[PDB]
């Protein structure tokens, strides 16, 4: 399905400039060093995203059902 | 590939009949079944795929935020 794929690039977005200044930072000058700062935090948002998200969409379907299950 | 390829055969009496619109045959090659696969099933992507905000930007907040703080100790507890 690759959904995967979309959600990176929205939340490359939205992180993107927060990312860079961190980046820069750390590495200021060093294009090549921010990049590779920026690529580890992408992925890192995302696992932590994925995993909190999940727990989000999992108390709104808890809160449907409230049957004890 | 993008391949095009056309060929021409005519069987008809040696009258050489014109002018009629030609109707009937409708001879072409076979090899068994044509399949049920369609053709020219092909696709470009344009990656229109994720449009405005497919997530929850709020999720998102907290996420970048913590990988923000926690990576700055990762790479040192001297600076804190």
């Amino acid at each position: 399905m690759q959904q995967k794929q979309q959600i990176m690039a929205a939340l490359n977005s939205q992180t993107a400039v927060q990312f860079q200044q961190y980046a820069a930072q750390q590495y200021p000058g060093n294009y090549e060093q921010q990049q590779i700062l920026i690529r580890q935090l992408q992925e890192q948002h995302y696992q932590q995203y994925m995993q909190q998200l999940y727990q989000v969409q999992l108390a709104q379907q808890q809160a449907a059902l409230q049957k004890q299950q | 590939g993008a391949m095009v390829e056309a060929r021409s055969l005519a069987v008809a009496m040696g009258d050489t009949v014109v002018e009629p619109a030609p109707l009937k045959p409708t001879s072409e090659p076979t090899s068994g079944p044509p399949g049920n696969n369609g053709g020219s099933l092909l696709s470009v992507i344009t990656e229109g795929v994720g449009e405005l905000s497919v997530i929850d930007p709020e999720v998102a907040q907290k996420a970048c935020q913590e990988v923000l703080e926690k990576v700055k100790l990762l790479h040192g507890g001297v600076a804190v």
